[PDB]
C-alpha cells in the first residue's frame, strides 16, 4: 500500500489498452474516464427532473453518490419551515447511503424529528446561513444529543451547509462522518459546496412552485370572499356562513368550525339586580381582552371528508366536539394564532386521543385564529382541524387563513350598516304611523260633514253609496250660495268647516265621483284629512290651499280651460292643487338652504315644493283615504304623473325659467283662426298640455292679487305678516340681516314692494292667459286695478317722505 | 421500530417549555341664462 | 519494485484513484475554468469532449441566474453541435386572449457577444400565432423540420427580406412548462449540408434539456411575483374600503391611491360617468318643443349618455402627482385618444401595444411631460356594478419595465376593476342611509309639531295675553307666578292627594291643571328653578300626546300619576326617595303609556308591527319610553333645562327604570325580590328608622320604584265600586276591540276575554285577575307600610262585590242547564 | 448599434388589421325560562 510515490502511475499510464475497464468511448486516461461517467450520470439526473418535478426522488439520487465522493457514512436532508413566528427544521430524508432504496431513507410526515431555532448545529446553521465544519463534535459549545439516543448512533465529524433561495433558507444538508480521515480535509469542502450547487437548483424550483400555488389559492379565496361579501347586506351569521362555504375546496382542510361570540357589552338595568340581590352568583370565567364575556351562541362546523354534512349548532354545549378542546375559548381570552404540532401529545388542551365517529377521525393538526372587526374587538374564532395533504400546517397556510379571516373581520361594517338601516327604517315607519294617526280624521269627528248616527243608526263605514249620498244631497251646499263659480270667491266669510264641504261639492261638479265609481266616504274623509294636514301658520294654511283649488276650479269651469283636458286629467288637477301647500312651516325655499334643514339635504332643488308632493302622495296611499283605488293601473299611473308635474311646478324659480315656451304657445294659438280647431289640435299633444297645465299651476297660487281690493288689502297684510315673522325668526336663529320685505320695521314701504312684485312676477300669467282666452279677462282687469291702488298708496307715502324732506 | 427511523406516532422535538403563539399582525395594514341674474334675488327667489 | 501486480491487473487501481483524486477531478471542472473543446474544427463528433461541453452547461446552474446569459450560451454551443447557424429564441406571450410570439434573441451564431444578440422590447418583431412555421410549432407543440422552405406550406417571409437573409432550411422545437408553451427556439439553414438530418433532431432534443428547465425557473419566478402582487392589491384595498363608509368618488380614490406601488405603471387615470338615467320632467320639454336639439353622440350599451364628470389621474414616472380634474375638457390628455369613450360604448378590455402605429384611436405623438415621456403601451377596461352597466373607465399607461401588457399582467388589474365594481354596494348604501335618515327626521318633526301646545291654546291655562297684555315668553319669572295661583285648583279641596279620587266629574282640561299643581305641592319647581312656562307647555302637550282610544287615553295616565303622587305625599314613601327622585317619578308616571296604539305586546309580535321589529322585549313600554323623552328633549318644552350634568344624567336614568318596569311580564319574573326587602324592613326592631338604611342603599330604592310603578298602573281595582265598575267596563270594551281587530287581520281565535260573546263571564275572569295579578303588591305594601292601608280595603270590597255578579251568572247558567 | 433585428422604433407586425379586443369574463362568478307552578295561568290574561 503506497503512500505518495504513485502519482505519475495513474494518469500517465493513459490506460494503454484502448479497451480497459471493459468498454471505453474514446477516453485517454483515468482523469478522462471519471469525467465521462460523471457527465453521463449528471445528465441522466437532469433528464429525470425535466418535468413533473419529483424533489425527493431526485435529491435522494443526488445524495446517494455525493456521500461516496466525500466518504461520508450517511447524508440527510433537513427541510425548513416556519410556524407562528419561529422556524422549524423537519426531517424529510434521513440516513441516505449508496446501498439504500428510496423508501428506506424517506421519512413520512408522521415521523419527523423537528428541531428549533438554536438547538444543535442544524439550527445554528439556519441562524447563520453559512457553512460549518466541526472536527470533533464534543468540543463545540452547541450540539444536541436528541438525535443520538433514539437512533442508537454516534457522530464524530459533521459537515453541513444550508440551501438558500436568495435570502430565505430552504433546507440544510449535512454529512455526518468522514471515515478515512479525521477532520474533513478541506479539499472535500469545496467540492461539497460545488457538487451540491446544481442540486440546489431543484430545491428552489420545488419551493417556488409551492409558493406559487399557495399565493394563487390566496388570491382565489380573497376574490371569492370579496364577491360574496358585496352580494347584499345580511346579518353576520349568514354573511360569514356564505363566505366560508363558498371557499372550501381551496383551504385543503378536512374539518373546520366557526364560533360566534355574543356581543352584549353592558348589561341592562334589570339584568344585574339578582347578582347583588343575594343570589345569581356573578360570572367568574374567562373574559375577552376588551372586557366582554366569552359566550359562543352559534357554532357552524364544516366537514369535508366523506360528505359535506354541513350543520349548524344553535346553542353548542360544553361537550361539543370543537369547543371541548379548550383552544377556541383560549383564542377569545387573548388574540393569538395558535398552531399545534401533535394534537394527541399535548397537555395544555385536552384533545381526544381516540376517534370521533365510525369513520375513525382523529385530530392531528389544529390552527385557530380570531376574527377582529377593525375595532380590536374579537367577534369569533375560526378553527381548522387538519390538512388534506397530511403534512402539518406551514407558514403559507397560516398567511392564507390569516388573510381570509382578516378580510372577513374587516367585512363587519356591512352587517353593522344592515342593522343600522333596519333600525332607521323601523323608526321612520313608526314616525309615519304617528303622523298618519294625527292627520287622519277619526270616526267621532267625521260626523260633522255627514251625520249618519243621527239620520241613520249605522256607522259611516257600514252604509251603501246610494244611502250615503242622501245625507250629502242635503248637507252639501249648492253651487250658488257660495258661488264657487266666480273669479271673486271671497274666503274669509266662510268658516274652515264650510271649506271642506265646498271642496266636496266642487268634486261633485266635475262629474267625477260617479264616473270612476270612487267611494263617497273615502272622498269625505280624504278632504277632512287634507284639511287637517295644513298647519296653523299665518298665511299658508287650509284657507290658502282651498283658495288655490277654488281658483283653479273656476279657471277650468268658467274659464273654458277644461276643453283641452279630459275628465280624468281634471280629476288629477283639482286634487293636486288642493294639496300643494300641505306641510308648510312658514319659511320659504331659500331658508332651508341657510338653516341646513333636513328638507334641503333630502331634496336638491325645489326644496319645499318637492316635499309637499311626497306627503300628499303618502296621504292618498293607504286605503280608506285613497280616492284612486278604483282607477286601473294605467289611469292611476297617469294621475300620479299629472300630480308630480303639478305640485312641483308651483315653484316660482321654475316659473321664471320656463315662461318663454308658454309665450310661444300662446303666440302659436293666433294663427288658427277657428278656435274650435285649436281645441282639436291641443287636445292630442302631450307636452303642450303639460306646459299649459304647469303654467296654470302657478297662475292660480299667485292669485288673491286679482281679487277685489277689499279682500286684496287683507290678504296682502297677512302675507306681509308672515314675511315679517320669517324675518324676525331669521335675525336671531341665523343672526343675519333680512331683505327689505322681511324687515318688520320696514312695514311702511309696503305698497311700493307690492307694485314692484305685481309688475315683475305677476302681469305675465295674467296677460298671456288673457290673450290666450278672453274668458279670463276679469282677473287681469282686477290685477291692474289693485296695481293702480297700490301705486296710489306708494305715491302717498312718497309724498309723506318728501314732506319729511321739504317740510 | 424498524419501519420508520425509531420514531412513530407524531413528530418529536427536543424542546421542553411553554409554547409561544403568534402575536398577530396589527401594523401592516392601516347659473341659468340672465341679463342680470340678481334682479329677482331681492324677492324670495334665490 | 515494479511488481505491484494488483495495480497492473485491471479493475483495482480504479477504486483507489476514485477514493483519492475523484474530488479534485470534479472540483476543478465545476470551477470557473473555460471549456477545453476545440471549436475551430467543425465535424468534431465529440468523442470525449462531449463530456467537457456537458460540464460547461452544468457550470452556470449556480445561484446567480438571469435566464438570458445561460440560454444564450446554450444556443451558442447548439449552433456548433447542430452544424447550423443563426438560432433565435422566439418568446411566447398573449394579449387580449390571442397569443403572440416575440423574438428575444435574434441572429445567434457561434462566437458572438451577447450585446449584439439581444433585442430590446422597444424593437422586437412580433409574429401572430395563426401563420408561419413559428405558429405551426406553437400550435402543434412538437419539433418540425421543413427543408427548402419555398415548397412547404404556411411559411411567411416577412423577415427574410427585412433582414436580407435566405433561410434555405428551418428546424424549430418548442420548450414547454407543463403543457404551457414558454418559448420556441429556431434554426435556419445548415452550414455544410442540404437539410437537417434526422439525428440533428435527436441532438437538439438531448441538448435542449438543460435549456428547457432553466427558462422554467424564470417563468415560475415571474408568475409567483405576479400572484403575490395580485394578492397584495386585493388586501390593501379592503382595508381602505372598510375604514369607513363614504361616497363612490373618495372611496375609489383611496383604494386606487393606496395600491399605487403594486401597479408598476408610469401613469393611470380613472374617469367617472354621470349615473343619471332619466332626465327631469322640466328638462325634457325644450327638446320636444324644438329648442336644445337632442343628443346624437355616443351612448353606453344600457342607454345612457357618456359624460365624464370627473377624471382622476395619478402620475408616478417622474415626480408623484395625484390631481383631480372635475368636468375635464374633451381634449384632456387622457381623453384626447378615443379609447375611453370607445370602452364606454363597448365595454371591452382594450389593450394597445403601440401608439405610433395606432390608426383607429390616433394617440398622442409628442412627449406630454417636460422630460421625454411618450405614451406607448395602454391598457383600458371598464367597471360594472354587478349588473353589466358601466360606472367608469380605468386606463393604465406605460409599465415601469418596458414590455407590453400580457395576460398575466391583464389579469392583475382585471381582478381589481372587478373589485371596484363590486365595492359599489357601499357608495350606493351611503346615499340611501342619508335619504332615509332625513325622511325619518322630517316625519319626526311633523309628529313633534302635531303633539305640542302652541300659542293659541297655551292661553287657555296660562293667560298673560289680556290680564297682562303680552305673550308668556316675555314675562318675568316672579311676574309669572301670580297668574297661576288664581287658576290652579287647590289640592286640599279637589282631593288630589288622597287614595280615593275620581276624575269623572272633572273636565278633560281640568286634569292638566291638576297635574301642573301637583308639581308645586312637592315643592320641587322652586328649588330646581325649572321655568313655569315650559312646565305648563309640557303638561298640556302630554294631553295631546295620548291617543283618543277607549281606555289608555290621557285620563288613565293622569290617574296613574295621581296614584304615584298620593303614594309619595300621603303614603310617607317620600322618606326613601330624594326630592330629585320624586321629580323623576312623577313625570315618569305621567307619560308611562304615552301614544298607546291600543293593542298589547302579543299583537305586536303576532302582526310584525314595526315596533316589534325594533324592540326585542317590552315593545310598548320601550316605545313609550323613547317617545316621552323626545318631547322632553327640545327647548321651550323641556323641564330639565336648569339641572346640572350629574343630576340630569341621574334623572333620565331612572325614567328607564320606571317606564320599562310597568310591564306585567317584567313584574311577574321578579315579583319575589321585593318580598325579601319587605321582610328586611320588619327586622330593624326598636325603632321606625329602617328608612336611614334605605336612603344610602339605593338598589332597594330602585326595586321599590319598579314595584310602585306596578302598584300605580293597575290601581283601577283600588278605587271605590262606583268608579271600578265603569273602568272595568271600559277596559273590557278595549279588550273586545283588540279581539275584533285580531280576528279579521290575522285570522285566529283570541283568548276568552277578547271575545265579545264571553262578556257575561267578565266578573269571574276579573276576580281571577284581582286574585292573581293584584292582591300581592297591594298586600306587600300594606304589610310593609301601615300608612297605605286603605288600598287593600278597596281591593277586598271590590272583590267581594265582584263575586256577587260572578255568582249571579253561575246561578243563571245552572238554572238554564236545569231547564235542559 | 447593430440592433440584431435591424429594426428600430417600435415592434413590427407582419399583418395589419382592425384591432380586436378581449371580451369581459363573467362565466365563473356571476352565474345567476319562567319559574312557575304552571305557565298557562299568565296565558289566560294578556301576559305571555
Ligand atoms: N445523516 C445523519 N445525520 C444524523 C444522524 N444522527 C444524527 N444526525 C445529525 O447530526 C446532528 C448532530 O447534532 P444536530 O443539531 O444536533 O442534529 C443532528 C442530526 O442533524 C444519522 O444517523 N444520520
Ligand atoms: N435573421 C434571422 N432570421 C431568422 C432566424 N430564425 C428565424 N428567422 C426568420 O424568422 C422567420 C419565422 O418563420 P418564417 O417562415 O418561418 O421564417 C423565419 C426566418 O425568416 C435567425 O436566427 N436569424
Ligand atoms: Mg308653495
Ligand atoms: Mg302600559
Ligand atoms: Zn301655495
Ligand atoms: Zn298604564
Amino acid at each position: 500500500f503506497a503512500d505518495q510515490y504513485f502519482g505519475r502511475k495513474l494518469s500517465p499510464e493513459d490506460v494503454a489498452n484502448a479497451c480497459e475497464d471493459g468498454c471505453p468511448e474514446g477516453c485517454t486516461s483515468f482523469r478522462e474516464l471519471c469525467q465521462v461517467e460523471e457527465s453521463a450520470a449528471l445528465f441522466e439526473l437532469v433528464q429525470d427532473m425535466q418535468e413533473n418535478v419529483n424533489m425527493e426522488r431526485v435529491v435522494f439520487k443526488i445524495l446517494r453518490r455525493l456521500c461516496s465522493i466525500l466518504h461520508a457514512d450517511r447524508c440527510s436532508l433537513f427541510m425548513y419551515r416556519q410556524r407562528n413566528g419561529v422556524a422549524e427544521l423537519a426531517t424529510r430524508l434521513f440516513s441516505v447511503q449508496p446501498d439504500s432504496v428510496l423508501e428506506d431513507c424517506l421519512v413520512p410526515p408522521d415521523s419527523e424529528i423537528v428541531f428549533p431555532l438554536d438547538i444543535g448545529v442544524v439550527g445554528h446553521v439556519a441562524q447563520t446561513k453559512k457553512m460549518v465544519n466541526v472536527q470533533d463534535v464534543m468540543e463545540c459549545p452547541h450540539f444536541s444529543s436528541f438525535a443520538d439516543e433514539l437512533t442508537d448512533y454516534v457522530t464524530r465529524n459533521i459537515l453541513a451547509t444550508p440551501i438558500m433561495n436568495g435570502k430565505d433558507v430552504v433546507a440544510v444538508i449535512m454529512a455526518v462522518n468522514k471515515l478515512d480521515g479525521p477532520c474533513f480535509t478541506s479539499e472535500d469542502e469545496d467540492v461539497f459546496l460545488k457538487y451540491l450547487n446544481f442540486g440546489t437548483l431543484n430545491l428552489k424550483i420545488y419551493h417556488l412552485s409551492y409558493l406559487h400555488n399557495c399565493e394563487t389559492r390566496r388570491g382565489q379565496v380573497l376574490l371569492w370572499s370579496a364577491n360574496k361579501v358585496f352580494e347584499e347586506l345580511t346579518d353576520i351569521e349568514r354573511q360569514f356562513h356564505k363566505a366560508f362555504y363558498t371557499v372550501r375546496a381551496y383551504l385543503n382542510c378536512d374539518r373546520y368550525s366557526v364560533g360566534l361570540l355574543d356581543m352584549t357589552k353592558e348589561k341592562e338595568f334589570f339584568d344585574v339586580w339578582p347578582v347583588l340581590m343575594g343570589e345569581a352568583q356573578a360570572y367568574s370565567g374567562p373574559r375577552t381582552p376588551d372586557g366582554r364575556e366569552i359566550l359562543f351562541y352559534k357554532v357552524i362546523d364544516y366537514i369535508l371528508h366523506g360528505k359535506e354534512d354541513i350543520k349548524v349548532i344553535p346553542s353548542p354545549p360544553a361537550d361539543h366536539w370543537a369547543l371541548a378542546s379548550g383552544l377556541p375559548t383560549y383564542v377569545a381570552e387573548s388574540g393569538f394564532i395558535c398552531n399545534i404540532m401533535n394534537a394527541p401529545a399535548d397537555e395544555m388542551f385536552n384533545f381526544q386521543e381516540g376517534p370521533l365517529d365510525d369513520s375513525g377521525w382523529i385530530v392531528k393538526n389544529v390552527l385557530s385564529m380570531p376574527i377582529v372587526n377593525k375595532k380590536e374587538e374579537i367577534v369569533g374564532v375560526a378553527t381548522f382541524y387538519n390538512r388534506k395533504d397530511g403534512k402539518p400546517f406551514d407558514e403559507q397556510d397560516e398567511v392564507l387563513m390569516e388573510s381570509l379571516t382578516q378580510f372577513l373581520g374587516w367585512s363587519v361594517l356591512n352587517t353593522d350598516t344592515y342593522d343600522k338601516m333596519n333600525k332607521l327604517e323601523n323608526r321612520k315607519d313608526i314616525a309615519q304611523d304617528m303622523v298618519l294617526y294625527h292627520v287622519r280624521c277619526d270616526r267621532e269627528e267625521i260626523q260633522l260633514i255627514l251625520p249618519t248616527r243621527e239620520r241613520l243608526g249605522k256607522e259611516p263605514a257600514d252604509c251603501e253609496e246610494d244611502e250615503l249620498g242622501k245625507i250629502l244631497k242635503e248637507v252639501l251646499p249648492g253651487p250658488a250660495k257660495f258661488d264657487i263659480y266666480e273669479f271673486h270667491f271671497s274666503d274669509l266669510e266662510c268658516t274652515e268647516l264650510e271649506l271642506v264641504k265646498c271642496g266636496i261639492q266642487m268634486y261633485y261638479e266635475l262629474g267625477v265621483v260617479r264616473k270612476f265609481q270612487i267611494p263617497q266616504e273615502v272622498l269625505v274623509r280624504f278632504l277632512f284629512s287634507v284639511s287637517k294636514g295644513y298647519r296653523r301658520i299665518t298665511y299658508h294654511n287650509w284657507r290658502h290651499g282651498f283658495n288655490v283649488a277654488q281658483t283653479m276650479f273656476t279657471l277650468l269651469m268658467t274659464g273654458k280651460l277644461k276643453s283641452y283636458y279630459t275628465d280624468l286629467e281634471a280629476f288629477a288637477m283639482v286634487t293636486a292643487g288642493l294639496c300643494h301647500d300641505i306641510d308648510h312651516r312658514g319659511t320659504n325655499n331659500l331658508y332651508q338652504m341657510k338653516s341646513q334643514n333636513p328638507l334641503a339635504k333630502l331634496h336638491g332643488s325645489s326644496i319645499l315644493e318637492r316635499h309637499h308632493l311626497e306627503f300628499g302622495k303618502f296621504l292618498l296611499s293607504e286605503e280608506t283615504l285613497n280616492i284612486y283605488q278604483n282607477l286601473n293601473r294605467r289611469q292611476h299611473e297617469h294621475v300620479i304623473h299629472l300630480m308630480d308635474i303639478a305640485i312641483i311646478a308651483t315653484d316660482l324659480a321654475l316659473y321664471f325659467k320656463k315662461r318663454t315656451m308658454f309665450q310661444k304657445i300662446v303666440d302659436e294659438s293666433k294663427n288658427y283662426e277657428d278656435r274650435k280647431s285649436w281645441v282639436e289640435y291641443l287636445s292630442l299633444e302631450t307636452t303642450r298640455k303639460e306646459i299649459v297645465m304647469a303654467m296654470m299651476m302657478t297662475a292660480c297660487d299667485l292669485s288673491a292679487i286679482t281679487k277685489p281690493w277689499e279682500v286684496q288689502s287683507k290678504v296682502a297684510l297677512l302675507v306681509a305678516a308672515e314675511f315679517w315673522e320669517q324675518g324676525d325668526l331669521e335675525r336671531t336663529v341665523l343672526d343675519q340681516q333680512p331683505i327689505p320685505m322681511m324687515d318688520r320695521n320696514k312695514a311702511a314701504e309696503l305698497p311700493k314692494l307690492q307694485v314692484g312684485f305685481i309688475d315683475f312676477v305677476c302681469t305675465f300669467v295674467y296677460k298671456e292667459f288673457s290673450r290666450f282666452h278672453e274668458e279670463i279677462l276679469p282677473m287681469f282687469d282686477r290685477l291692474q286695478n289693485n296695481r293702480k291702488e297700490w301705486k296710489a298708496l306708494a305715491d302717498e307715502y312718497e309724498a309723506k317722505v318728501k314732506a319729511l324732506e321739504e317740510d | 421500530i424498524r419501519s420508520a427511523t425509531r420514531v412513530m406516532g407524531g413528530p418529536v422535538t427536543p424542546r421542553k417549555g411553554p409554547p409561544k403563539f403568534k402575536q398577530r399582525q396589527t401594523r401592516q395594514f392601516k347659473a341659468f341664462n340672465h341679463l342680470e341674474l340678481h334682479e329677482l334675488a331681492q324677492y324670495g327667489i334665490i | 519494485e515494479v511488481e505491484k501486480f494488483l495495480d497492473s491487473n485491471v479493475s483495482f487501481a480504479k477504486q483507489y484513484y476514485n477514493l483519492r483524486y475523484r474530488a479534485k477531478v470534479i472540483s476543478d471542472l465545476l470551477g470557473p475554468r473555460e471549456a477545453a473543446v476545440d471549436f475551430s474544427n467543425y465535424h468534431a463528433l465529440n468523442s470525449v469532449e462531449e463530456s467537457e461541453i456537458i460540464f460547461d452547461l452544468l457550470r452556470d446552474f449556480q445561484d446567480n441566474l438571469q435566464a438570458e446569459k445561460c440560454v444564450f450560451n446554450v444556443m451558442k454551443k447548439l449552433c456548433f453541435l447542430l452544424q447550423a447557424d443563426r438560432m433565435s429564441l422566439f418568446m411566447y406571450r398573449a394579449r387580449n386572449g390571442i397569443a403572440e410570439l416575440a423574438t428575444r434573441l435574434f441572429n445567434v451564431h457561434k462566437d458572438a457577444v451577447l450585446e449584439e444578440c439581444l433585442v430590446a422590447p422597444d424593437s422586437e418583431i412580433v409574429f401572430p400565432l395563426d401563420m408561419g412555421v413559428v405558429g405551426h410549432v406553437a400550435l402543434s407543440k412538437k419539433i418540425v423540420n421543413v427543408p427548402n422552405t419555398e415548397e412547404d406550406e404556411h411559411f411567411c417571409d416577412f423577415v427574410d427580406t427585412l433582414t436580407e437573409y435566405q433561410t434555405k432550411n428551418i428546424l424549430a422545437s418548442p420548450i414547454m412548462n407543463g403543457k404551457d408553451v414558454v418559448a420556441i427556439i429556431m434554426v435556419v439553414n445548415k452550414v455544410d449540408g442540404p437539410h437537417f438530418t434526422e439525428n440533428d433532431e435527436e441532438i437538439l432534443l438531448k441538448y435542449l434539456n438543460f435549456a428547457n428547465l432553466i427558462m422554467k425557473v424564470f417563468h415560475l419566478s415571474y408568475l409567483h411575483n405576479c400572484e403575490t402582487r395580485r394578492g397584495q392589491i386585493l388586501l390593501w384595498s379592503g382595508s381602505k374600503v372598510f375604514e369607513e363608509l363614504t361616497d363612490i368618488e373618495r372611496q375609489f380614490h383611496k383604494a386606487l391611491y393606496t395600491v399605487r406601488a403594486f401597479l408598476n405603471c408610469d401613469r393611470y387615470s380613472v374617469g367617472l360617468l354621470d349615473m343619471t338615467k332619466q332626465k327631469e320632467f322640466f328638462d325634457v320639454w325644450p327638446v320636444l318643443m324644438g329648442e336644445a336639439p337632442p343628443y346624437a353622440g355616443p351612448r353606453t350599451p344600457d342607454g345612457r349618455e357618456i359624460n365624464f364628470y370627473k377624471v382622476i389621474d395619478y402620475i408616478l414616472h417622474g415626480k408623484e402627482d395625484i390631481k383631480v380634474i372635475p368636468n375635464p375638457p374633451p381634449d384632456h390628455w387622457a381623453l384626447v385618444s378615443g379609447l375611453p369613450t370607445y370602452v364606454a360604448q363597448n365595454g371591452l378590455i382594450c389593450n394597445i401595444m403601440n401608439a405610433p402605429s395606432e390608426d383607429f384611436f390616433a394617440f398622442q405623438k409628442e412627449p406630454l411631460d417636460e422630460s421625454g415621456w411618450m405614451i406607448k403601451n395602454v391598457l383600458s377596461m371598464p367597471i360594472v356594478n354587478k349588473k353589466e352597466e358601466i360606472v367608469g373607465v380605468a386606463t393604465f399607461y406605460n409599465r415601469k419595465d418596458g414590455k407590453p401588457f400580457d395576460e398575466m399582467d391583464e389579469t392583475l388589474m382585471e381582478s381589481l376593476t372587478q373589485f371596484l365594481g363590486w365595492s359599489v354596494l357601499n357608495p350606493d348604501t351611503y346615499e340611501l342611509m342619508n335619504k332615509l335618515e332625513n325622511r325619518k327626521d322630517i316625519f319626526q318633526d311633523m309628529v313633534k309639531y302635531h303633539v305640542k301646545c302652541d300659542n293659541e291654546e297655551i292661553q287657555t291655562i296660562l293667560k298673560t295675553r289680556e290680564v297682562y297684555g303680552k305673550e308668556p315668553w316675555e314675562c318675568e319669572e316672579e311676574e309669572l307666578a301670580e297668574i297661576l295661583q288664581g287658576e290652579l285648583p287647590d289640592a286640599d279641596k279637589y282631593e288630589i292627594n288622597k287614595f280615593h279620587f275620581s276624575d269623572l266629574p272633572l273636565t278633560e282640561l281640568e286634569l292638566v291643571k291638576c297635574g301642573i299643581q301637583m308639581y308645586y305641592e312637592l315643592k320641587v319647581v322652586d328649588k330646581f328653578h325649572i321655568p313655569q312656562e315650559a312646565l305648563v307647555r309640557f303638561m298640556y302637550s302630554l294631553s295631546k300626546g295620548y291617543r283618543r282610544i277607549t281606555y289608555h287615553n290621557w285620563r288613565h295616565g293622569f290617574n296613574v300619576g295621581q296614584t304615584m303622587f298620593s303614594l309619595l305625599v300621603t303614603g310617607k314613601l317620600k322618606r326613601y326617595f330624594t326630592d330629585l327622585e320624586a321629580l323623576a317619578m312623577v313625570t315618569a308616571a305621567f307619560c308611562h303609556d304615552i301614544d298607546h296604539r291600543g293593542t298589547n305586546n302579543l299583537y305586536q309580535m303576532k302582526s310584525q308591527n314595526p315596533l316589534a321589529k325594533l324592540h326585542g322585549s317590552s315593545i310598548l313600554e320601550r316605545h313609550h319610553l323613547e317617545f316621552g323623552k323626545t318631547l322632553l328633549r327640545d327647548e321651550s318644552l323641556n323641564i330639565f333645562q336648569n339641572l346640572n350634568r350629574r343630576q340630569h344624567e341621574h334623572a333620565i336614568h331612572m325614567m328607564d327604570i320606571a317606564i320599562i318596569a310597568t310591564d306585567l311580564a317584567l313584574y311577574f319574573k321578579k315579583r319575589t325580590m321585593f318580598q325579601k326587602i319587605v321582610d328586611q324592613s320588619k327586622t330593624y326592631e326598636t325603632q321606625q328608622e329602617w328608612t336611614q338604611y334605605m336612603m344610602l342603599d339605593q338598589t332597594r330604592k330602585e326595586i321599590v320604584m319598579a314595584m310602585m310603578m306596578t302598584a300605580c298602573d293597575l290601581s283601577a281595582i283600588t278605587k271605590p265600586w262606583e268608579v271600578q265598575s265603569k273602568v272595568a267596563l271600559l277596559v273590557a270594551a278595549e279588550f273586545w276591540e283588540q279581539g275584533d281587530l285580531e280576528r279579521t287581520v290575522l285570522q285566529q281565535n283570541p283568548i276568552p276575554m277578547m271575545d265579545r260573546n264571553k262578556a257575561d263571564e267578565l266578573p269571574k275572569l276579573q276576580v281571577g285577575f284581582i286574585d292573581f295579578v293584584c292582591t300581592f303588591v297591594y298586600k306587600e305594601f300594606s304589610r310593609f307600610h301601615e300608612e297605605i292601608t286603605p288600598m287593600l280595603d278597596g281591593i277586598t270590597n271590590n272583590r267581594k262585590e265582584w263575586k256577587a255578579l260572578a255568582d249571579e251568572y253561575e246561578t243563571k247558567m245552572k238554572g238554564l242547564e236545569e231547564e235542559k
